[PDB]
């Protein structure tokens, strides 16, 4: 059903009788009560036009966020592709279990102190099983088939679009089981989407340190089976392990229950 | 509405005082459709044989218990024709109907939260407890860093000794792939945590049992391995 | 070619390179609250 | 073709060329339990952490309910704003509301008795718009008489000088408060002999149908 | 009614009679006199085509103006969002009481001496209640949900559009009362629209001072209940307090009334 | 797609991508007293500060009116240009006109007697196009005979060599002057015994219907 | 989607990101001057 | 004509003005054994 706006409130009056009772409910059945405000108090007729577009999953998720930072103090680094490295986004996408979406990436590159220097960089996306470069002049940099991006540092940040590349129907943030017939537990093969590598094009030694920031935007998202959020700080990038001593309470405590 | 009876297969469960039936996410279990199937081998549907209600062990509720949980379908992996069949195949798809029974006298008090959490992942062997089922250690965070106070967002039914003694949940097969193994993955887990501790005056039936009964609904299988 | 995860502006051949427009406004009340 | 540059170019904003020119995604399959609107999660009832006492930090299991004994005084009281830190923090509704700045709509609070079957009594639940001192001065505001099926469903009507209210705090934002919820003994908790003299009551909170939110923020 | 042009002047002649008198009026009633020029002197027929588009509120207000200046001589500053910091615009928007409009912002960034140096900056808009960053490397900079803008100094000035974000129907420049049940007086909660924070992206220490200038443009404005202007210099940024000794006269004085 | 850059790019002019992609503003409500055109404020009558004497700086309350006593001489005189500094500065019409450079249209000046009821007399109000010395030489220009309901409405017709006139000052802009307004005693201010011998007259100024402005400027 | 404070050129999905065109030319004489 | 720059400009991606304005390629001829889909080789 379509609900462009929240339901209006109808007029009501006092009620006195036997048998009918909307106030009493049955929470043991596990169903939220369907009692409306018009069934307990006298309410005037109020028409509301509060739209619900801002609460759609697409608008809620359509916000770029930092996913990882890369520093280049040999001239190249091969960074594995993962999106669970920062809480600010991990908590957001971990509320659901399975989501199918479309990712858009943006790369911001600058020196450690933020100064900009003319320098040419190259980015390659290595699918799983593809050869992995091991040197600034490795033969794997010929990018015969793998996609490549070339951009100068002074140029505006690059923007690319990545389709949904999982073998399964949708990504899964949890895998209760083993992929093979203890650290292995919880590793879903359907999430390893290859790695990422950056380098300086010149065969010489670059004289400036390189820092890259990657922001991921989402679109055409579709969620399934929402799960409760997380109220404990993360400890690892793969499993929900937590500090077993300082169990943080969900709600801040007070002095007395009567006040 | 207080009474109900379920007669799936060669078994039957009756209750003279029970709440309503809770269907998970409003999707009745059903066989895999042709438009969604990816397997090319003809599957097998044992039907009546695998839908017999299976009763697991009995857990003893105490005045200071923490909670218990089970992993599915690892509980049924080692019992009955379902066990002897899943050990001979490679592809598995079925729903589940979960029934939990725990009855006390009219003078006892206490509450239970029977909730099925799909795709339960633990944190810091015990991952697959089996038919016995393991106990919890930190029920407030469910050993997974999530608050129990928000566990009601999942399909659940309350068992309050004041009103009812049993609860039922009918959960369909939920997984990102139409078929999936039975020895390397767990579709979902079940949580039973006493929110309100059991209290009673001295001189009552101290032994109070807890029993869980489950039964597959629309079982199907594919592939013929040797023995796993 | 049609290839997307799921009134939008597209400038390329592929269908997964586009900007989402006015998102759909549709919810199913009973399904989550009252699944009995 | 003539063109003119405009201010704001090369400005990256957090709110695109494709890389694979022939990818066809894996076909979707029917998965039960799909969410199309984030407001649906808010319309579900979750447990409320009323007993957030200082001594309950080490044993959080007792922070999900408050006791009822044999005494007309009060038993518990808390603010009803879902945004401010406190009991509402444990609810998924409050947790989601932390991600937004402005919200509007009525709220519903449902209680559930967990005592013995032979136990009986009457309790009064009252909501006070912008703390009461006793029963007769608390009865003026909106209230519901509750008697021990046992599930009372208190509804918090939406009364505010503004269409959209913001999360409350100390300072100027105090003007955006919503009110105080309190419960009182209508009659004493009567229990027969050979039965427990103490009972626990859990609190469940949810949102009504006319709820809405806007101005998404990051917490 | 629509009045694209000012009213034309009709022809007239001499009048001599009793009873009718347009010259006499009644200012005690508080209504401006409705006497037209044709009712007192003989006037030729003059047709005018002077348009009144330039006097519309939209054209009168559609002019960007400086609202604040920010200097960065720790590498970040959290500046509270307020528009009453400069008289040139405060007098303009303070003529009305309630206005609903749509704001457009433009940021100009340069060194104190006006020189331009390649450097990358980041701007975040923090809504009220959102976490406030406290360091150049604070975790709040992950901008999971808050909007962000990234731009190099040498790039053209950034332009963004901000919608009308007040909980009430329109902004109010005056609040005669208290928001809570002495310095507190006059503080309307419906005006605090969060704060503003800027920083240098690099985790190092930036070697150049940063000065930012913010100009605000307005559009789709709608005013209500105009109020008299202000003839005294401002003394504070919150209340209309003034110097109580040197009361500046509205009109410049002269020597003698007869000359 | 081919394109060519043009002069004037990257040029920020004081005369845009959105940041929130799903914001729905708070619904408007009916508020009395809405202004759609700034010219409406100009068509309202406001007080004129005729008595801007040097000694009146410390006591501005007496700068809003001028006295009338028992004497045919003159009582007050001032320039009629709303832009130049002087009496017109206190009027909202002049204050608004400070924000514009060119204006055109006729003006209206309304007076109000504030003396005793038994007081009576006749006063002459005259407007002189581009200062008179006496009554007979001031009567040549446009004038209105006023007798003591007591509200005379002098109208200043629009006579100028140019369609749009600019604010006057010293220098070349003197050519844009408009004229001199003066008032004279037609008859002596007659009062009976046992009554005050001095009366005060306030001056109210406004703009006619055919007023217009252009070339907005910042003062 | 329609979302604005109140013949205009818009290049984005939101309605509050646009440039105001020829402003409306309409006034109510009597309302302020002669409200008796 | 007004225009606004967008992120991702001047970004060379591995996935065009002509140089010869009047070239007509040599006419094609019928060659046996043409492959239209790479999947055909896999079916051997």
């Amino acid at each position: 059903q379509v609900l462009p706006t929240a339901a209006n409130t109808e007029a009501s009056s006092h009620r006195l009788g036997t048998g009918v009772v909307p106030a009493l409910q049955a929470a043991e059945t596990g169903a939220s009560s369907n009692a409306s405000d018009k069934n307990l108090i006298e309410t005037r007729c109020v028409l509301n036009h509060h739209s619900t577009q801002e609460t759609a999953i697409g608008n809620f998720f359509s916000r770029a966020g930092l996913v990882s930072i890369i520093t280049m103090p040999d001239g190249y680094v091969n960074w594995d592709i993962d999106l669970m490295g920062y809480a600010q986004l991990r908590r957001k996408c971990e509320l659901f279990t399975y989501m199918r979406f479309d990712a858009e990436f943006t790369f911001v590159v600058a020196k450690p102190n933020g100064v900009l220097v003319p320098q040419l960089l190259q980015y390659m996306y290595v699918p799983p099983g593809a050869p992995k470069p091991t040197s600034r002049d490795s033969f794997a940099w010929q990018t015969a088939t793998n996609p490549s991006v070339f951009v100068k540092m002074t140029d505006p940040p690059a923007q690319v679009s990545v389709p949904f590349m999982s073998p399964a129907s949708a990504y899964q943030w949890f895998y209760d089981g083993y992929p093979t017939f203890d650290l292995d537990y919880g590793q879903c093969p359907n999430n390893m989407m290859g790695t990422f590598s950056i380098r300086t094009v010149g065969t010489e030694k670059s004289p400036h340190s390189i820092t890259l920031r990657v922001y991921m935007r989402i679109k055409h998202v579709r969620a399934w089976i929402p799960r409760p959020l997380r109220n404990q700080p993360y400890l690892f990038k793969t499993n929900p392990n937590y500090k077993g001593n300082d169990i943080k309470c969900t709600s801040t405590s007070r002095d007395k229950i009567t006040t | 509405d207080r009474v109900a009876q379920l007669t799936i297969g060669n078994s039957t469960i009756t209750t003279q005082e029970a709440a309503n039936i809770v269907i998970a996410y409003g999707e009745w279990p059903e066989y895999c459709p042709d438009t969604d199937a990816t397997a090319v081998d003809k599957p097998t549907r044992p039907d009546v044989s695998v839908n017999r209600f299976f009763t697991l062990d009995t857990k003893s509720w105490a005045k200071d218990s923490k909670g218990w949980y089970w992993k599915f379908p690892d509980v049924l992996t080692e019992v009955g024709v379902f066990g002897q069949n899943a050990q001979f195949h490679y592809l598995y798809r079925s729903g589940f109907c979960v029934h939990v029974q725990c009855n006390a006298s009219k003078f006892h008090q206490g509450a239970l939260l029977v909730a099925v959490l799909p795709e339960y992942v633990l944190g810091t062997a015990t991952t697959q407890p089996g038919q016995v089922g393991a106990v919890l250690t930190h029920p407030y965070v469910l050993d997974a860093g999530i608050p129990l106070s928000q566990l009601t967002v999942c399909p659940h039914q309350w068992i309050n000794l004041r009103t009812n003694n049993c609860a039922t949940i009918i959960v369909p097969y939920m997984n990102t792939v139409p078929f999936d193994s039975a020895l390397n993955h767990c579709n979902f887990g079940l949580l039973v945590i006493p929110v309100v501790p059991l209290d009673f005056n001295a001189g009552a039936t101290s032994e109070i049992p807890i029993t869980v009964t489950i039964a597959p609904m629309c079982a199907e299988f594919a592939g013929l391995r040797q023995a796993v | 070619n049609s290839n997307s995860a799921s009134t939008t502006i597209n400038y390329y051949k592929d269908a997964y390179a586009a900007s989402a427009g006015r998102q759909d406004m549709s919810q199913d009340p009973k399904k989550f609250t009252d699944p009995v | 073709i003539p063109t003119e540059l405009k201010p704001g170019t090369n400005q990256f904003l957090t709110t695109s060329a494709p890389i694979l020119p022939g990818f066809h995604p894996t076909p979707p399959i029917h998965i039960p339990g799909e969410v199309h609107n984030l407001l649906e999660i808010c319309r579900v009832e979750t447990i409320l952490e009323v007993n957030n006492l200082k001594t309950n930090e080490t044993t959080p299991m007792q922070r999900l309910c408050f006791p009822v004994s044999v005494q007309g005084e009060l038993c518990a009281a808390f603010r009803a704003d879902p945004g401010r830190d406190g009991p509402w923090q444990s609810t998924i509704l409050g947790q989601l509301c932390r991600y937004y700045t402005q919200w509007s709509g009525s709220l519903e609070v449902t209680f559930m008795f967990a005592g013995s079957f032979m136990a009986t009594g009457k309790m009064l639940i009252a909501y006070t718009p912008p703390v009461p001192a006793d029963r007769i001065t608390a009865m003026l505001g909106t209230h519901v008489i509750w008697d021990f099926q046992s599930s009372v469903t208190l509804v918090v009507p939406w009364i505010s000088n503004t269409h959209y209210r913001a999360h409350a705090r100390a300072g100027y934002f105090d003007y955006y408060t919503t009110g105080i919820i309190t419960i009182w003994y209508q009659t004493n908790y009567v229990v027969p002999i050979g039965a427990p003299t103490t009972a626990y009551i859990v609190a469940l909170a949810a949102a009504q149908d006319n709820f809405t939110m806007k101005l998404c923020k990051d917490t």
